[PDB]
């Protein structure tokens, strides 16, 4: 064996580098910025059909301003959610003000590479952090277990990326509305899926300012998957 | 080969394979340019993004009101290590009420990275800097390498293909080096400088790094419309 | 660094068991066999000691029984040294438990503290587990007489009649075969022995290779007594039982 | 810097040995014999004093060892790791028991707690097992006279009569057919003597072997009087001139 | 918590156009004893800055220590030790006045008053005030124990503001510190008649002066003072 | 201390100490939660190269956690004890704290947490042991029936079952659990929880335990015969 | 200070008044002493002004970390035990804190626990709290009944804390109004002493023991 | 014993206008019947037009003003640049006071700037971080003598509309920076005079959305 902090030859990080791969075997998870919004939607990938999915939590609440998708190995995600919920509600004890979407983000980053022989191994799960701030607007993050992250427009993590990220580059505009963005991100989802995109087995969410962040209900959910078909079907 | 397992291990011939990779780091790193006058110092970033639809990451970091970086490898490396200075920089004033030497500065930083390399269980940080500040004997640029080698230039370059701007800034020194009194002329030589080192690619608006210290003048950072001026 | 020499102790196999906890059983099936029969008017612990010298001194030797307090005893099968460490750890637990409750511990929670000691070292630490297997006898005024084992995993469980060490497939068949629910000390007795004369590995079972221990109700109404037997009295209780 | 050694060297083999104890086993088999015989009125315990170089004075080295004024100690196999034994077993005595109850411990337990001690150097982090075999003979006043071997693995056992080491299974049957349980200490001396010059090469004189007994309480060894209560040790160590006095009546 | 055993009175000093002045005795007072002699309680620093220390001397002498521990600190890897990067007053004052309130916030304070006077690289005037619950404060003129009391008066009759500070020569001040020396000599139970004297000048640079005198001293008066009230002869 | 990161990744992205952790489940006595519409039942293989026992004394394999909840499980018996001593410790510090007793959703969020830890902390292996945990919340009478594995994920389900031999049961239930119709009653739900055990045990002896949670503190074992009722009986619809 | 809360048919009345002392000086008159933990929780303030204010806010954090943690709202019994377990802690370092946590859950009803710094919690119907406490009791006490209206209870609480502000040398400044129901609570505004006193003496002729 | 605290006198007083704010402090600093100083001053620039200034224990005032201001230091670094809020600064100084509650800076505190709205802002703390915006406050030694003054000329207490009968209150209104800074020398001349502490100086800073201005004005020197 070697040590867990040991660069490769090409100098990267070995542990880092097999988490990355952990990660591309995790659900998909889309997330899409707007300037009326933030989208995050996942696809839930119930391992058996006698597995009740509402029990399956992969869109998760920050604070009011933060919402947070993972794709991976997503029980390590727990304690970095906790670590996210903690540093926000600790910020606005101290400064009695929202804390930044960027701040946050480079919170839960800090705890990535605090791995070694500080936890024994890197995180094997990304996160796409959405929210909205004062100063910057509207914002999404990927925040991956390097302890890097990057603001994006739209990115899709997990399984099907690298085809969804193709088809985001092409859809995405400055100008999309927040339901242009939700339709979008149920699309990109039904095409990298396996299993028929249905209101049980992908979920939805977006934050605007005026209320925050919110899950979609299946109901709401379920009618955006009809109004998708028709639309597609429209021409 | 076998004596590349860990940082405390010298190969036969004397060689430290962990820091030699840590180094490859910086070499697989976005182009940066370091240059000063005797009034000024100017970093220049190209910065790099991750597709269409992202940021293009950071590579300039203020340190302190006459001192900052810019950096080529693992950004979290350099987060850690800016963060270090910035704590440095805060002691000398609150203790001594006294600027830092951008020299202490260095050999600060080398002896941080120094650590590193002869212990057991850490690694050698991934990542090289290029430090500006204007002290108490005018303008200095600072090569950091996680080595711990750390070097005084007049000017240099770090990352991928950071060879075509060095041996321009090599064949130019005797221009720059006395681009006194004048801040844009010491900057458009910088962006001249990193130019020497694009390929199938150009200096954009979303693209472009530049930072500033000197005589009469805080490190600040422009990024955005303001870097318009210099395409 | 020092990771090279580690042979990580406590890891799984690609199969799912625990190599060091295995190989720990596999050192365990070469000791002396030891039984535990348990009766409704009492429990008998019997065991085979290590192939004997003319010379060692028997009557003040202790290898296999040992006492935990007034109402529980142990039978080893393992490495000696390595039950004498978990012996005082078990003797001072059930002193505390008294200390505490002033009520003598129950049989169960004496034997799960000891197993989940054992079970640590299968876990976390980085240290060999202890080479030892248990067979517990005891009472109390809740369960009255009782029997478990435990092992290296620290796993535990309770039984009517059960052996460790050597030759336990045979004398768990043997056990099996002749044990019924009914049975008194006297008969368990007869039962153990016969079933160490059947199969140890030795040509004849004589006294000077054999400890002996009871634990009846057998003294002056509801209060219970432990008998760790002098060689001279397993001498007559082989004779007693017509193996001599 | 600091010990990152932590987990254990002695590890179950798929066979079930421990490897290190085996090994460690194999080191006191080398090592130079050594024995005990125990009488109705005493213990002896002995071994040949194998010099290095006959620049080296062996009156220097001890092989026999006092622990309590009633218990003492030989070995077989790697002389310093016995040697800290001995600091440590010595120490023990007084940690453990005389400090608490005022009086030194009988046999059986001070050797249980030598045992310990070389049980845990067969699990505890980045330690070898002791490279030695231990005889403890000692008396006490409600148990006698005992006699105990100990072992690499911490595992101890009483004995009549034994011996360790190179020559010890030729000893150990010599010692079978001499011993009775009506041996008188002088008829163990004599026998320990016989045992001993079967495994000795060269010399044999009270100059090239060890010998000590626990035998009857010395008042002229206790080095003070007026405590009635208090007699003496009962361990001395035989003189090089006691030795020979013996060696010509062989 | 402490309580000071061996101590120095007063320590005075003074801005003028060029520079700054700073004085103390030459006792070291064990109570009401006079029982040290050549004590010397200005302690240079550099070429540039005279550190004034009264209070408990076995602290004194421990930061006698620790400044000079500073200087072998400051000329480690600095090729600028002796001109750019060498350490000025208020380098030093500041190091000093953190020190002092970290061990007051400890409760083991460093029982002294202190003033460091000298002149910026800038040519500029230095002269602050520590003591050992880490107060801090400047003034165009500063003194410490007695001192505070007598010489401040005396002083700020030359030097009662800033702008009075140029008008003032290295004469004039001298003169006023000098006369404020005897004044503490003839009030000040555990002062003594010897003294040091150091001038920092921007132009003349570190003039330090030992074994001065106080001098000039009217007693003759004493002859004609007779009883408490009453009594004529 | 012993510091040894043991689960780390390798090259696909795999952690194979958490992954044989599961191989040690998959060779523990099988063990199926059935939730119905007014109960949880729990069953329990009980492997049978073992007569002589004592079934008076010998660790049950179902738990109580509170007196509202249950926990069972399969894989290593001994790392099961340090899960349910965690887990019993953190249900009193709740009720002590929070003046309610835990949700069977936070109950099982705990244990999942703690085996997760164990996932990512130097010097020790994952736990072999995956859980089904099944009560019911205080004042509430929705059933709730939740699984735990080595990895720290967690889930709920209708029905679902672990250890040896669970995908030819998980085969069973699949099939014969209705979403929209669960068995409506304690007798059928045991009857459904006991069929799904035959599919892989052997005679319904002393093989199957039983145990039925009703809501507010409602918790039974059922013994032999109550049980070998319901073999006797599947037994006789069979010929057909 | 003088704080008060009080159960009845309508829910809770909350009321307190607004002045902060230094021993005899009277360092503000319009101080806040009730905070707005969640849309259905409010905790009062009396005591040390630093030690309420930090350790409120604080408590306020612990009950958005638990809604965030459970996506639920925290109970009144939690939520008080909270910041009463945490006191406890500090027992004898001379914390000074006399709080009340009030609110609505639908597992509760209207809920109010007293909660101070020697680590007393206590549920209740009726509190009082500071150096006021007495002078409220009195005027409250002596006119409550379970079921004033609304309008009538609110009326109580106020005018209880003016018989407080005007006799306590320690109380004064303007009385803060709130109104708990199964909705979340409701501020009833704020009542500058200056005019009330007057206000109530005319309109309800009480007060004769001052100079008309 | 040792005696970890001392009292360097002195007073301050904070204004807020509808655009603007001041904060006051005389220039005085002394302990015991002894002046060390005539000019010293304590009142701060503390960036993000935030001013400051902790009153009373001179060794604690200035500690308190240097974690503040390296506060914000580290604000602006790890919050991307963001500007301190006055709100946000208040909140902040709270927990660096109340860090230290059970062994206190001895100061009483005030800061003054603009909040969120360009509207100006005076936030005063005790020693142990109780605090409260207000129009209005004076804090250290003379706070007892020019409090309620400001009381009476800031927020029109105790005067009534002549001819109404007392039942009209005098209107609250916002004051020009020039009427402040009247309230401001006379609150300070009147308490030079009767408060041996108070004397020598007075410097005021002056925050508007432009930035920080200073004036000085010479007080009694006795
Ligand atoms: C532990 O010692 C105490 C306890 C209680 C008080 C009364 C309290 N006043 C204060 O806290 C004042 C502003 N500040 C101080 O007394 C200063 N510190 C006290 C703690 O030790 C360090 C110095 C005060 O005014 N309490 C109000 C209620 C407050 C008002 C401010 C908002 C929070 C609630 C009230 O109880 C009435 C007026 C009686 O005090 C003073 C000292
Ligand atoms: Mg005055």
């Amino acid at each position: 064996d070697r040590g867990v902090s040991t660069f490769s030859p090409e100098g990267r990080l070995f542990q880092v580098e097999y988490s990355l791969e952990a990660i591309k075997l995790g659900s998909t998870a889309i997330g899409i910025a707007t300037k009326e919004g933030v989208v995050l939607g996942v696809e839930k990938r119930a391992t058996s059909p006698l597995l009740e999915s509402d029990s399956i939590e992969k869109i998760v609440e920050i604070d009011r301003h933060i919402g947070c998708a993972m794709s991976g190995l997503t029980a390590d995600a727990r304690s970095m959610i906790e670590h996210a919920r903690t540093a926000a509600v600790t910020h606005n004890l101290y400064y009695d003000e929202d804390i930044n979407v960027e701040s946050l983000t480079q919170s839960v980053c800090d705890l990535a590479l605090r791995f070694g022989e500080l936890m024994s191994r890197p995180f094997g799960v990304a996160l796409l952090i959405a929210g909205h701030d004062a100063d910057d607007g509207y914002q999404l993050f990927h925040a991956e277990p390097s302890g890097t992250f990057y603001r994006y427009n739209a990115k899709a993590i997990g399984s099907g990326s690298e085809g969804a990220q193709a088809e985001l580059l092409n859809e995405w505009h400055s100008s999309l509305t927040l339901k242009e963005a939700e339709l979008l991100v149920l699309k990109i989802l039904k095409q990298v899926m396996e299993e028929k995109l249905d209101e049980n087995n992908a979920q939805l969410s977006c934050i605007t300012k005026q209320d925050g962040f919110k899950i979609y209900d299946n109901e709401k959910t379920a009618e955006l998957i009809k109004e998708l078909k028709e639309k597609e079907a429209a021409e | 080969n076998n004596y590349d397992g860990d940082t405390v291990t010298f190969s036969p011939t004397g060689r430290l394979f962990q820091v030699e990779y840590a180094l490859e780091a910086i070499k697989q790193g976005s182009v940066t340019v370091g240059l000063r006058s005797n009034t000024h110092a100017v970093l220049v970033a190209l910065k790099r993004n991750a597709d269409e639809l992202s940021s293009y990451q950071k590579k300039i970091i203020k340190c302190d009101e006459h001192m900052g970086l810019s950096l080529a490898g693992l950004a979290p490396d350099a987060r850690v290590l800016s963060n270090y200075l910035r704590q440095q920089c805060n002691y000398s004033s609150l203790v001594f009420n006294r600027k830092l030497a951008v020299e202490r500065a260095g050999h600060l930083l080398c002896d941080k990275a120094q650590k590193n390399t002869q212990s057991y269980g850490g690694r050698p940080y991934g990542v090289g800097l290029l430090i500006i500040g204007y002290d108490k004997s005018g303008a200095h640029l600072l090569e950091f390498q996680p080595s711990g080698n750390v070097t005084e230039l007049y000017g240099t370059a770090i990352g991928a293909r950071s060879q075509g701007a060095k041996t321009y800034l090599e064949r130019t020194l005797d221009t720059f080096i006395k681009i006194d009194g004048n801040p844009d002329e010491l900057i458009k030589a910088g962006v001249e400088a990193i130019s020497q080192s694009l390929r199938d690619e150009s200096l954009t608006v979303d693209n472009l790094s530049i930072a500033i210290v000197g005589k009469d003048t805080p490190f600040t950072i422009y990024d955005g419309e303001a870097v318009a001026k210099y395409i | 660094g020092s990771r090279r020499y580690d042979s990580r102790t406590t890891i799984f196999s690609p199969e799912g068991r625990l190599y060091q906890v295995e190989y720990a059983l596999e050192s365990i099936s070469h000791a002396g066999t030891a039984i535990g029969i348990m009766a409704s008017d009492g429990i008998v612990l019997a065991a085979e000691r290590k192939v004997t010298s003319t010379l060692l001194e028997q009557d003040t030797s202790t290898e296999k029984l040992y006492k935990l307090n007034d109402k529980i005893a142990v039978a080893v099968a393992g490495l000696t040294a390595d039950a004498e460490i978990l012996i005082n750890t078990a003797r001072i637990h059930a002193q505390n438990y008294l200390k505490t409750y002033n009520e003598d511990i129950p049989v169960e929670i004496l034997v799960r503290r000891l197993s989940d000691i054992k079970q640590g070292y299968t876990q976390h630490g980085g240290l060999r587990p202890f080479g030892v297997s248990f067979i517990y006898a005891g009472y109390d005024d809740r369960y009255g007489y009782q029997l478990y084992t435990s092992n290296p995993s620290g796993n535990y469980t309770g039984w009517k009649a059960i052996s460790v060490g050597a030759n336990t497939s045979a004398a768990q068949t043997l056990l099996q075969m002749d044990y019924k629910d009914d049975m008194k000390v006297d008969d368990a007795i007869e039962l153990a022995l016969k079933t160490l004369s059947k199969t140890t590995d030795s040509s004849a079972l004589t006294y000077d290779r054999l400890e002996f221990a009871t634990i009846r109700k057998g003294a002056n109404d509801g209060e219970v007594y432990q008998k760790i037997f002098k060689p001279q009295e397993i001498k007559d209780i082989l004779v007693k039982t017509g193996i001599t | 810097m600091t010990d990152r050694y932590s987990f254990s060297l002695t590890t179950f083999s798929p066979s079930g040995k421990l490897g290190q104890i085996d090994y460690a086993l194999t080191a006191v088999k080398q090592g130079v014999t050594s024995l005990g015989i125990k009488a109705t009125n005493g213990v002896v315990i002995a071994t040949e004093k194998k010099s290095s170089s006959p620049l080296a004075m062996s009156e220097t080295l001890s092989k026999v060892s006092l622990l309590t004024p009633d218990i003492g100690a030989v070995y077989s196999g790697m002389g310093p790791d016995y040697r800290v034994l001995v600091d440590k077993s010595r120490k023990v005595a007084h940690t453990s028991y005389k400090r608490i109850y005022g009086e030194y411990p009988p046999t059986k337990l001070l050797v249980s707690e030598v045992a310990k001690i070389m049980q845990e150097a067969t699990q505890s982090g980045g330690v070898r097992p002791f490279g030695v075999s231990l005889l403890i003979a000692g008396h006490d006043e409600f148990n006698g006279f005992s006699l105990y071997q100990v072992d690499p693995s911490g595992s101890y056992f009483p004995w009549k009569a034994t011996a360790i080491g190179k020559g010890s299974v030729a000893a150990k049957t010599f010692l079978e057919k001499r011993w009775n349980d009506e041996l008188e200490l002088e008829d163990a001396i004599h026998i320990a003597l016989l045992t001993l010059k079967e495994s000795v090469e060269g010399e044999f004189n009270g100059d090239t072997i060890e010998l000590a007994i626990i035998g009857d309480e010395n008042p002229d060894l206790l080095g003070y009087t007026g405590i009635p209560t208090d007699k003496g040790p009962r361990f001395r160590k035989l003189t090089s001139q006691e030795i020979n006095d013996r060696l010509e009546a062989l | 918590t402490q309580q000071p055993i061996v101590t120095g009175t007063s320590v005075i000093s003074m801005k003028y156009d060029n520079g700054v002045i700073i004085a103390a005795d030459n006792l070291g007072s064990y109570g009401s004893l006079l029982r040290f002699n050549g004590v010397e309680r200005l302690i240079p620093v550099g070429d540039n800055t005279v550190v004034g220390i009264s209070g408990d001397i076995s602290d004194m002498q421990h930061i006698e220590r620790l400044l000079k521990d500073l200087v072998t600190e400051n000329a480690y890897d600095n090729p600028l030790a002796d001109a750019e990067e060498a350490l000025e007053p208020s380098y030093i004052f500041e190091y000093l006045a953190t020190v002092m309130y970290q061990r007051r916030s400890k409760m083991n304070p460093l029982w002294n008053a202190i003033i460091v006077a000298g002149v910026q690289s800038n040519g500029d005037q230095f002269l602050r005030y520590v003591n050992l619950l880490g107060v801090t404060y400047s003034s165009p003129t500063l003194a410490t124990g007695f001192g505070a009391h007598m010489a401040n008066p005396l002083l700020r009759k030359v030097v009662d503001r800033e702008s009075d500070i140029p008008k003032t020569t290295v004469q004039v001040a001298e003169e006023a510190i000098v006369n404020a020396m005897r004044v503490l000599y003839y009030r000040d139970a555990r002062s003594s008649r010897n003294f040091s004297l150091a001038i920092i000048d921007k132009n003349t640079g570190l003039t330090f002066k030992k074994n001065l005198q106080v001098e000039n001293m009217k007693w003759d008066f004493a002859k004609d003072i007779k009883g408490y009230g009453t009594q004529k002869i | 201390g012993y510091d040894r990161a043991l689960s780390i990744f390798s090259p696909d992205g795999h952690i194979f100490q958490v992954e044989y952790a599961l191989e040690a489940v998959k060779r523990g006595t099988c063990a199926v939660g059935v939730k119905g519409k007014n109960c949880v039942v729990l069953g329990c293989e009980r492997r049978s190269t073992l007569k002589l026992q004592d079934t008076r004394i010998t660790p049950s394999k179902v738990s109580k956690i509170d007196s509202h909840v249950v926990l069972s499980f399969s894989g290593l018996n001994a790392d099961s004890r340090i899960l349910i001593e965690k887990a019993r410790v953190e249900a009193q510090s709740h009720r002590l704290t929070l003046e309610d007793p835990v949700t069977v959703e936070y109950l099982t969020r705990y244990v999942a947490g703690v085996q997760q830890r164990y996932t990512q902390s130097g010097g020790v292996r994952p736990f072999g042991v995956s859980t089904l945990i099944a009560g019911f919340d205080p004042r509430d009478d929705e059933p709730k029936l939740y699984q735990t594995e080595p990895s720290g994920i967690y889930s709920s389900w209708s029905a679902q079952t672990i250890g040896r031999n669970s995908k030819t049961v998980r085969e069973f239930l699949e099939k014969n659990y209705d979403r929209k119709e669960p068995p409506a009653t304690v007798e059928e739900c045991v009857k459904l929880t006991v069929r799904s055990l035959l599919e892989v045990v052997q005679t319904g002896a002393k093989n199957i335990e039983i145990t039925v949670v009703k809501p507010d503190s409602d918790i039974v074992a059922l013994s032999s015969e109550e049980i070998n009722q319901y073999v006797t009986q599947i037994e006789q619809e069979k010929q057909e | 200070t003088t704080t008060l809360a009080f159960r009845f048919q309508g829910g809770i009345i909350v009321a307190v008044d607004s002045r902060a002392t230094a021993g005899n000086w009277v360092a503000s008159q319009t101080v806040k002493k009730v905070i707005e933990i969640n849309p259905f929780l409010l905790g009062t303030m009396a005591g040390g002004a630093a030690d309420c204010q930090f350790w409120e806010t604080w408590l306020g954090s612990q009950c958005r970390l638990h809604e965030l943690r459970e996506k639920e709202r925290i109970s009144v019994a939690a939520a008080s035990k909270i910041l009463s377990n945490l006191v406890y802690q500090y027992k004898g370092a001379g914390l000074s804190m006399g709080t009340m946590i009030c609110g609505y859950t639908r597992k509760e009803g209207p809920t109010i626990y007293y909660v101070d710094s020697d680590g007393t919690r206590l549920k209740g119907d009726i509190f009082c709290v500071g150096s006021g406490q007495t002078f409220a009791y009195g005027v409250l006490d002596s006119n409550y009944k379970w079921d004033l209206s609304v309008e009538d209870a609110l009326y109580l609480g106020k005018r209880s804390i003016l018989a407080a502000a005007h006799r306590d040398a320690y109380s004064g400044g303007s009385v803060n109004l709130y109104h708990v129901t199964e909705d979340g609570w409701i501020y009833h505004g704020n009542h500058d002493v200056g005019e009330l006193f007057w206000k109530v003496k005319e309109e309800e002729g009480s007060f004769n023991n001052v100079i008309g | 014993q040792f005696n970890p605290y001392g009292d360097n006198g002195g007073t301050i007083l904070g204004i807020a206008g509808e655009d603007f704010a001041v904060l006051a402090g005389d220039t005085r600093n002394i302990t015991d019947y002894s002046i060390n100083s005539r000019y010293e001053p304590k009142v701060f620039d503390c960036g993000d037009n935030i001013v400051m200034s902790a009153n009373g224990f001179a060794a604690d005032g200035d500690a308190l003003v240097k974690r503040f201001k390296n506060s914000v230091k580290w604000y602006h670094f790890d919050h991307n640049d963001k500007k301190l809020s006055i709100n946000s600064a208040a909140r902040n100084i709270q927990h660096l006071l109340y860090g230290k509650r059970f062994f206190p800076y001895y100061v009483h505190t005030i800061i003054a700037g603009l909040d969120e709205d360009g509207k100006g802002a005076v936030y005063s703390f005790d020693p142990v971080g109780s605090y409260e915006r207000e129009q209005c406050r004076a804090g250290g030694a003379a706070a007892s003598l020019i409090m309620p003054f400001l009381d009476n000329q800031v927020n029109f207490k105790n005067q009534y509309e002549p001819g109404t009968n007392g039942k009209v209150k005098k209107p609250l209104k916002y004051l020009s920076v020039e009427e402040v800074i009247k309230l401001v020398r006379d609150s300070f001349t009147s308490a030079t005079e009767r408060h041996i502490q108070v004397g020598d100086g007075l410097e005021i800073l002056i925050v508007t959305k432009d930035g920080v201005r200073k004036e000085f004005y010479e007080l009694k020197r006795d």
